[PDB]
């Protein structure tokens, strides 16, 4: 009922900088939104409470402000810790209700992908299926497209990419785009092309094979 | 150390209740007020309700109403949520939260409820063969595609964990068979590819899998 809106969904921030996350009520909710931090293993943490109060064991890192209807989260300034998850809540009308929460991701230079095409093996084939895997290695930011190509068509609503998180180490993501039909369909075709379209990329580049020549 | 955890996890079928728990170590179990709340997979929070350990009174959220039911339990000193009919559109971590003032204080470790009328099966293990054609600048690629298997995990270590480097154990998807299929990518000097042998271990541990397929270039 009283929905609740953050901003941005997804934030860049460069380690040891003061961050502003962004929260605003429907109606006028008095002083009653609450922040919550939660790591992608664990469940949330209270961290303020009220609308401005560093809840029980809080570093002086984190504060609050906000009023009727606009509300802020501020880092004063990242760390290894503070890059995760956070939720803006609310606890003063029926139901309660939570904002779609909003992301802390560590900064860095553009980093174009490496992009390799791998043909289906014959054992996948022999049994029925023929899963054709593009990979897009170290890219960044996360902000990636795979274009799927069998003898010139534009595939649809038959591939399936995965994204990683940030690696641990360099910082950067990485995807597979996975595209699968039967190995009749697939015999129907020769030539599979991956055109993958980054803004780390001056134009888009694309893997292609053919079945039989290499 | 008043924590109030959850059980670790559990799948069931469609149209099947479910009763999952709370805890209570140190305050009182009338005290506070639990509230349980639905975390879906890549999504904000979503309430579901408040009990009250003593009158027993009950607040659901309107759309949780008809759906699940606040129990409690004064004796043993826990709180109980049940779903009455889940269907593929429940499967969620759920919370329940001993909410100190009119915010919750204290959480408790998700317990993940998967939804699926699966049958639990092993996976197959494809080789991702050696791409170093004009990807022959210095490293070339290759991996391991584990395929259709229910359920999870599946860990995926390279070389018995001997190579943990440039390995990449992607995120399964869930197919439209309820099947999961996930993908191992490790890059590899393109000279080493001869130099050094390469071989995946994958390991879906109920259906009780255990291969170790070895992916070595293709001829052409």
């Amino acid at each position: 009922n009283i929905v609740m809106t953050q901003s941005p969904k997804s934030m860049y921030v460069s380690i040891g900088e003061r961050v502003t996350l962004s929260c605003k009520a429907s109606e006028n909710v008095d002083t009653y939104v609450s922040w919550y931090q939660q790591k992608p293993e664990q469940s949330p943490k209270l961290l303020i409470y009220g609308a401005s109060n560093r809840y029980t064991g809080v570093p002086d890192r984190f504060t609050g402000s906000g009023s009727a209807t606009d509300f802020t989260l501020t880092i004063s300034s990242v760390q290894a810790e503070d890059l995760a998850d956070y939720h803006c809540g609310q606890s003063y009308n029926y139901p309660f209700t939570f904002g779609s929460g909003t992301k802390l991701e560590i900064k860095r230079t553009v980093a174009a992908p490496s992009v390799f095409i791998f043909p289906p093996s014959d054992e996948q084939l022999k049994s029925g299926t023929a899963s054709v895997v593009c990979l897009l290695n170290n890219f960044y930011p996360r902000e990636a497209k795979v274009q799927w190509k069998v003898d010139n068509a534009l595939q649809s609503g038959n591939s399936q990419e995965s994204v990683t998180e940030q690696d641990s180490k360099d910082s950067t993501y990485s995807l597979s785009s996975t595209l699968t039909l039967s190995k009749a369909d697939y015999e129907k075709h020769k030539v599979y092309a991956c055109e993958v379209t980054h803004q780390g990329l001056s134009s888009p580049v694309t893997k292609s094979f053919n079945r039989g020549e290499c | 150390q008043v924590q109030l955890q959850q059980p670790g996890a559990d799948l069931v079928m469609p149209g099947a209740p479910v009763k999952l728990s709370c805890l209570a170590s140190g305050y009182i179990f009338t005290s506070s007020w639990i509230n349980w709340v639905k975390q879906r997979p890549g999504r904000g929070l979503e309430w579901i309700g408040r009990i009250d350990p003593s009158d027993g009174e009950v607040h659901y959220n309107q759309d949780f109403k008809d759906k699940a039911t606040l129990t409690v339990d004064k004796s043993s000193s826990t709180a109980y949520i049940q779903l009455n009919s889940l269907t593929s559109e429940d499967s969620a971590v759920y919370y329940c939260a001993r909410g100190f003032l009119p915010w919750f204080a204290d959480w408790g470790q998700g317990t993940l409820v998967t939804v699926s009328a699966a049958s639990t099966k092993g996976p197959s293990v494809f080789p991702l063969a050696p791409s170093s054609k004009s990807t022959s600048g210095g490293t070339a690629a290759l991996g391991c595609l584990v395929k259709d298997y229910f359920p999870e995990p599946v860990t995926v270590s390279w070389n018995s964990g001997a190579l943990t480097s440039g390995v990449h154990t992607f995120p399964a998807v869930l197919q439209s068979s309820g099947l999961y299929s996930l993908s191992s990518v490790v890059t590899v000097p393109s000279s080493s590819l001869g130099t050094q042998t390469y071989i995946c271990n994958v390991n879906h541990k109920p259906s009780n899998t255990k291969v170790d397929k070895k992916v070595e270039p293709k001829s052409c």
